């Protein structure tokens, strides 16, 4: 899967 | 707009206005299309961020400033270089240590995103010993959080070129070992991608996964309802397999046979491919092994998608049915049993695929498939190749004849070679 | 035995 994550919660 | 006010207040000794400040920064840095991070870095209050995440600093700064770091470093390797340059990686690391609950939960998010920029970031995480505080979350009884830190984990044991220090990241093992039998699926998954991340190296690291008694688990996970679970644990299965005939034995005996059986008729197509991957590197193992998969009746299956399944998946049965023809050389009738099964046809029609690979690969198998036949006639004082008769006959041999004329020189001489040994 | 990239 994606190796980076927005954070938005 | 409100950044050069932001900016300002940022700056102010006050904390009232440090605080409101540094949410407006995670605020505006919190979207997932096109985020303001240029805009953001520019403003140069990335030190003052990476200032706010100090041990002695109040908790809700810590929190804000780590959240809108853990944006910025979910950018490009450029804008992660600004967060890793500031020095934020190892306050990260401590807010794992000393952070709230909350805290926590921005830091290794942060963690996450630097790991997973690239090999070296990947790298200087674990140098700044990032894997103890981490292993550490799992002990939180706080789904939220572990599901976050087994996404960083992963990013940790991911990438091949270069292999990240295995001293550390088996460290992980006992951990991910545990994790595959969570009921979550979101954290199940990314258990599932690291392990298979591990699974991917040296006889050691397989070893080390097998020692911890993890593939009789990604084998039962093979049939989880979900496939973005399936896929990962196939993956690491697979790779599993790719280790000596001992190691890929220890995946037979947890039963993957009657598990890949099922997935070759699977509804994802990546599935199928997949599984005949990994049926591929068991087919690759010793007589035993290639017996195995044939009582397993995996063959017929196998002959079935090489016949009609997308080209992906085909050229991935072919290798199977291939590498096990190769077993005819120990065990003849493993070739008798090939036939019977109507692999011929499938494997002469690929000859015509786009892919040279691929083609050296059949007209390996069609002439495992030829030896054996030539040494039935030779054996019983025949004058016919029975089993190039059955090639002519699917028009095989025609196919065959015709690789001679392919600008690759191995397939020419493989062709050739066939040709006019048993043609 | 073939691995992955």
């Amino acid at each position: 899967p994606a190796a980076k994550r927005v954070k938005l919660d | 707009q409100e950044l050069p006010q932001m900016t300002q207040q940022l700056n102010s000794d006050d904390m009232q206005e440090q605080l409101s400040a540094t949410v407006k920064f995670r605020q505006i840095l919190s979207r997932e299309h096109r985020p303001p991070i240029d805009v953001v870095i520019q403003a140069g209050v990335v030190p003052r961020l990476v200032e706010f995440m100090r041990e002695n600093q109040p908790e809700m700064l810590q929190l804000e400033a780590a959240w809108a770091l853990t944006n910025i470093a979910s950018g490009t390797s450029a804008q992660t270089k600004v967060v890793v340059d500031a020095d934020a990686v190892p306050l990260f690391i401590q807010l794992l240590y000393t952070g709230s609950v909350e805290v926590k939960e921005q830091a290794i998010w942060a963690l996450g995103n630097v790991a997973g920029d690239s090999t070296d970031y990947r790298d200087y995480v674990l140098q700044c010993n990032a894997m103890e505080p981490i292993l550490g979350l799992f002990n939180s009884n706080k789904p939220s959080l572990i599901r976050t830190a087994t996404w960083t984990l992963s990013n940790l044991c991911r990438g091949k070129k270069p292999q990240p220090d295995w001293s550390v990241v088996s460290q992980a093992l006992p951990t991910l070992a545990k994790l595959i039998y969570s009921m979550d699926t979101e954290t199940l998954v990314d258990a599932c991608w690291a392990i298979s991340y591990l699974s991917d190296g040296p006889q050691e690291a397989i070893q080390a996964v097998i020692d911890v008694r993890i593939p009789k688990r990604l084998v039962e996970l093979l049939s989880h309802e979900s496939t973005l679970v399936q896929t990962p644990a196939l993956r690491a299965v697979g790779n599993i397999v790719t280790g000596n005939d001992l190691q890929t034995q220890v995946v037979i005996n947890a039963g993957v046979l009657p598990a890949l059986r099922l997935l070759l008729s699977s509804p994802k197509e990546n599935i199928k491919k997949e599984a005949c991957w990994t049926i591929s590197n068991i087919t690759a193992g010793n007589t035993e092994q290639i017996q195995a998969v044939i009582d397993a009746n995996l063959i017929p299956p196998l002959v079935k998608l090489l016949e009609v399944a997308e080209d992906k998946t085909k050229k991935e049965a072919c290798w199977a049915i291939s590498n096990a023809s190769s077993g005819g050389l120990q065990r003849p009738d493993i070739i008798r049993y090939l036939v019977s099964q109507g692999c011929i046809k499938p494997l002469c029609d690929l000859l015509e695929i786009a892919d040279n690979r691929i083609i050296e690969v059949t007209l390996d198998a069609l002439e495992n498939i030829l030896k054996m036949g030539e040494a039935d006639k030779e054996a019983r004082g025949l004058n016919i190749n029975e089993n190039a008769d059955f090639i002519e006959k699917a028009g095989g041999m025609e196919k065959i004849f015709n690789c001679q004329q392919n600008e690759n020189d191995k397939i020419y001489e493989k062709a050739y070679k066939i040709i006019e040994t048993y043609f």
